[PDB]
RNA sequence: AGCACCGUAAAGA
């Protein structure tokens, strides 16, 4: 009698589908200022491709989507 | 006349160990291994077995002649190990393509380190070890590719399958070109000409080897007979080899008294625990009425019914939606629920696996299955029943021959859980003892070489400046076989120291046959312009070269011709299929003009190739070579390429699924070869044309993947 | 041109069942797949080895083309993509033949046997491709005393 | 073994 499978056949593939430091003179201290190059974080702004009234609704989509 | 030394080695019962070697090369044996072992193995090893390996070790070819089933693959490992653990490359000639498939899966599991080759696919070529069939290995000796130069072992299996007529010419080939630095294994059948065959490899490659033979099985066999409603399993033989015929003078008797049924004698096997099952009938509308008709008993629980679907729907869900909605898919599902299986070659591949795996799980006792499982796989079982002795190959309607019988009575026996293995035979005719005997006990059929020459051949060949065809014919096993049928008019002749014969088969006994069919070969080339005097190429010959799965004289003609030049992308495809589709069907078809016009094109360059085979007497007819191309499959390769539905072309056609599948494969594959053609020859229009002919043909199913890959 | 076959080189035209072509009377060595070659070589890339034949091209020997000393066939290391060097040196010669011709017009050739392979002192000549019969064994060993 | 072809005797309407 038998009651599971084989695993020869449950192999297949159709089948599965350092260190640290304390300086008290810096421990506890965070940067105050930091440089930053990308106009998103500086500035809000839509997403890039776009389309009016039926070219590509893919892309209607896609700004329905990722502009909110 | 080729000198050679036979010798036999003092070994223990359990087999035979015999070498062959140059007639002026003494011997000195064996030596034991040296250091660790390539590949340790969980059990103890036969001396048969061992023996091999011990032979592989010293680094010395090999035959081995022993029945299936007994571990005959171990000597393959070892030799592919030790070549993986020198930094050799290893291969591994399997003619099969899913026997293929199959190793491949094994030997990936095992090593890690393979690589497949076949016509379908490719994977992993930078592999110490190449699992492939053999015409590819044919078709690199001839380029010289990057790997007759680094791998030192080849391993054959089935080089039995070499006594065919249509292809026993690859092996022996392939043999002849190998190097003199080369080593390699054979692993056969029983054959009783094993020492021929050794000391041909030996002449050949001037090389030592050797030849192991054995009876030896695990689990051995009780042959039974039934006659037609005799209701009662007569016995005939038993283990010990002792055959007693007063059981089979009852059987006969019952025969000549007699004067719905497989099903009973499946029953009778159930109720006996027999199971599983494995039925041979040498057809196929018999093996599926069969099924049909025992459809309604049931062998399995409901749980095993509801893991089946679950593997079952695991494996076609690679498909489609619609391919699935298929009239085969679901009249066969339930057969497979009950525990009833089917397979043979006019299938679709895919359900021809799965059942092929459920078959080595268990989940089907009784298969009904014709010759595939005969040869090219390793899935044993308990008992098997000959549905009937007589069948069809070639042309005649021949009764069984022992060789196939035993090729098929290895299947059964699975070694542990079988304490033995139960053979059966269904007879519906008188067949006195002597027929009997040498079916049953009888010893197997010798191994007889084909080696019929061919054009493919002769201008691959001419392409080259080292290698003669004259070569080939001299160092083939056709004439190596006819050496030692010579002493008889030549004991004649001695006897005689008539004179006719004495001068003539002097001259005559280490000389070449064959030859004047290679002349004509070689006429008609000269006629057609494939080959010129001083048998030099020609144009035409490497844009055939490059030819190989279908008549190339004929396809080069029609290009030269200017056929292929003014049609349109499909209707190439289907001129094609009038090539590669070799089978009859019942009704003619009917065909539209635009489509029929060209083969009377196709015709009348065949009959062209005829006239001119005629003058040179090739001993060829004009009707069959012209008739040998059925064209009954144009129209489906039409409708299919304007990309249509499996299913809306299945039936256009009484013909099975398998069948159309090999031909549009094969169909492919000539594609292939006619794009690089016309690459040579220096057109593009055609090569696009035909490689947008191939993008047309590839969409769902002619061309899945292999579930064991 | 303009549905019009019009030639493109100088020398005679050759019919075919239905294929027309031209047989120039001087051209470079177009790549067949058997012919037999001899070969000065140029460069030596950390792959394979860069070949001068009468080409429009540099002729290619890949590493895994060239024969080992005799029959010592394992496979291709690191070892001998070092030996590369030390054994076919920049300048020498080869008598090879070829194994196929790719897409860019190049040509990779081999070394089937051990007839091929290197070459010793002797002398060379220099001509042109289309003075040579398109025939067999190119490889004569004359009466003379000498072999060519 | 099967499928097809041909003839043959018999029954009903
Ligand atoms: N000498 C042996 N003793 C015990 N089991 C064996 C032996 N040889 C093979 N087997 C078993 O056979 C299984 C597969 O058999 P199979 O692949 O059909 O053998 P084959 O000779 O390659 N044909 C292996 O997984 C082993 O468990």
């Amino acid at each position: 009698r038998k009651t599971r499978l084989s695993k020869n056949l449950l192999r297949m593939k159709f089948m599965q589908r350092h260190w640290y430091l304390d300086l008290p003179e810096l421990k506890e201290k965070e940067s105050f200022i930091i440089e930053e190059q990308s106009f998103l974080l500086c500035e809000d702004l839509l997403y890039g491709r776009m389309s009016f009234r039926g070219f590509n609704p893919e892309v209607e989509k896609l700004m329905l989507q990722m502009n909110a | 006349m080729p000198r050679v030394k036979v010798q036999s080695v003092e070994t223990v019962e359990g087999c035979t160990h015999e070498v062959a070697l140059p007639a002026e090369e003494d011997y000195l044996p064996l030596k034991p291994r040296v250091g660790k072992a390539a590949k340790e193995y969980p059990f103890i090893l036969d001396a048969f077995q061992r023996e091999a390996i011990q032979c592989v070790d010293n680094n010395q070819s090999v035959l081995v002649s022993a029945h299936t089933s007994a571990g005959k693959t171990v000597c393959a490992e070892y030799a592919i190990a030790l070549a993986l653990r020198e930094k050799q490359r290893v291969i591994f000639t399997s003619p099969i393509k899913a026997l293929s498939n199959q190793k491949y899966r094994e030997m990936y599991e095992e090593f890690q380190d393979v690589g497949l080759m076949t016509g379908d696919v490719t994977i992993n070529p930078t592999a110490s070890c190449l699992v492939m069939t053999t015409e590819i290995l044919r078709s690199m000796l001839y380029r010289g590719s990057e790997v007759m130069r680094e791998v030192a072992w080849v391993i054959f299996d089935e080089i039995h399958y070499m006594r065919d007529s249509e292809r026993g010419v690859v092996w022996e080939e392939t043999i002849i070109l190998l190097p003199d630095n080369v080593h390699y294994v054979f692993l056969s059948a029983t054959i009783p000409n094993a020492r021929q065959f050794a000391e041909w490899i030996c002449h050949l490659h001037k090389q030592p080897c050797h030849v192991i033979y054995t009876d030896y099985r695990p689990t051995p066999l009780q042959h039974y007979i039934f006659p037609a409603g005799g209701d009662g399993l007569h016995l005939v033989v038993d283990e010990n080899g002792d055959f007693r015929e007063d059981n089979f003078n009852t059987a006969m008797q019952v025969l000549r008294d007699a004067g719905s049924n497989v099903f009973k004698i499946v029953k009778m096997i159930m109720e006996r625990n027999f199971q599983p099952v494995i039925i041979f009938s040498f057809s196929k509308k018999d093996c599926e009425a069969y099924a049909l008709q025992m459809t309604k008993l049931d062998f399995n629980t409901d749980e095993e019914k509801k893991m089946v679907e679950e593997v079952f729907s695991n494996a076609i869900d690679c498909l489609s939606d619609e391919d699935k909605k298929l009239p085969q898919v679901e009249h066969v599902l339930p057969l497979l629920k009950r525990g009833i299986g089917i397979h043979h070659g006019g299938l679709l591949p895919i359900l021809k696996e799965t059942i092929e795996i459920l078959f080595s799980e268990g989940l089907i006792k009784a298969l009904f299955a014709t010759e595939t499982f005969a040869m090219g796989i390793n899935m044993p079982a308990r008992t098997v029943l000959f549905t009937n002795a007589r069948k069809f190959d070639g042309k005649d309607f021949r009764w069984i021959s022992s060789g196939e019988y035993i090729q098929m009575s290895g299947r059964a026996g699975r070694r542990g859980m079988d304490d033995r293995g139960i053979v059966i035979l269904m007879v519906d005719e008188k067949m006195s003892p002597t027929i009997g005997k040498q079916l049953l006990k009888g010893s197997a059929d010798p191994l007889n070489s084909a080696f019929h020459l061919t054009y493919n051949m002769v201008l691959n060949l001419l392409r080259v400046e080292e290698i003669n065809p004259e070569y080939m014919l001299e160092k083939s096993f056709y004439q190596f076989q006819h050496y030692r049928a010579i002493p008889g008019v030549v004991e004649k002749v001695k006897n005689s120291e008539d004179i006719k014969s004495a001068k003539r088969e002097l001259k005559k006994a280490r000389t070449v046959l064959q030859m004047d069919e290679l002349k004509c070969r070689k006429r008609v080339l000269r006629r057609l312009g494939f080959a010129t005097s001083s048998d030099v190429i020609e144009m035409k010959g490497r844009v055939a070269c490059e030819i190989s799965s279908a008549d190339e004289l004929l396809l080069t003609e029609m290009m030269f011709n200017g056929l292929f030049n003014d049609l349109s992308a499909e209707q190439a495809t289907a001129l094609l299929s009038c090539f590669v589709f070799q089978e009859n069907s019942s009704e003619m078809p009917k065909l539209t003009e635009q489509l029929a016009g060209p083969l009377r094109q196709m015709q009348e360059c065949a009959k062209r190739i005829a006239k001119v085979s005629a003058e040179a007497k090739l001993e060829i007819d004009e009707e069959t070579y012209l008739s040998s191309f059925k064209p009954h499959l144009m129209d489906v390769v039409y409708t299919w390429a304007t990309g249509a539905t499996f299913a809306h072309i299945c039936k256009m056609t009484d013909v099975f699924e398998g069948s159309i599948i090999r031909c549009m494969r094969r169909l492919e594959e000539l594609l292939r070869q006619m794009c690089q053609a016309a690459k040579a020859i220096g057109n593009t229009e055609l090569e696009n044309k035909f490689a947008e002919g191939i993008t047309k043909i590839k969409r769902d199913i002619v061309f899945a993947a292999s579930l064991y890959l | 041109g303009e549905e019009k076959l019009i030639a493109s080189v100088a020398g005679s035209v050759e019919r075919v069942n239905k294929l027309i072509c031209v047989k120039a009377l001087k051209t470079r060595y177009i790549g067949e797949v058997g012919d037999i070659v001899v070969g000065r070589i140029t460069e030596v890339q950390q792959k394979r080895w860069k070949v001068e034949t009468n080409s429009r091209l540099d002729s290619v020997l890949l590493l895994s083309s060239m024969n080992l000393p005799g029959g010592e066939l394992r496979r291709r290391s690191a070892e001998d993509e070092l030996a590369m060097r030390g054994f076919l040196q920049e300048g020498d010669l080869i008598s090879a033949e070829v194994q196929a011709v790719f897409s860019d017009g190049a040509v990779s050739l081999h070394t089937r046997s051990l007839k091929y392979g290197k070459l010793g002192q002797g002398v060379l000549v220099q001509v042109s491709p289309s003075l040579v019969k398109r025939q067999k064994t190119h490889f004569h060993d004359l009466p003379c005393g000498a072999s060519v």
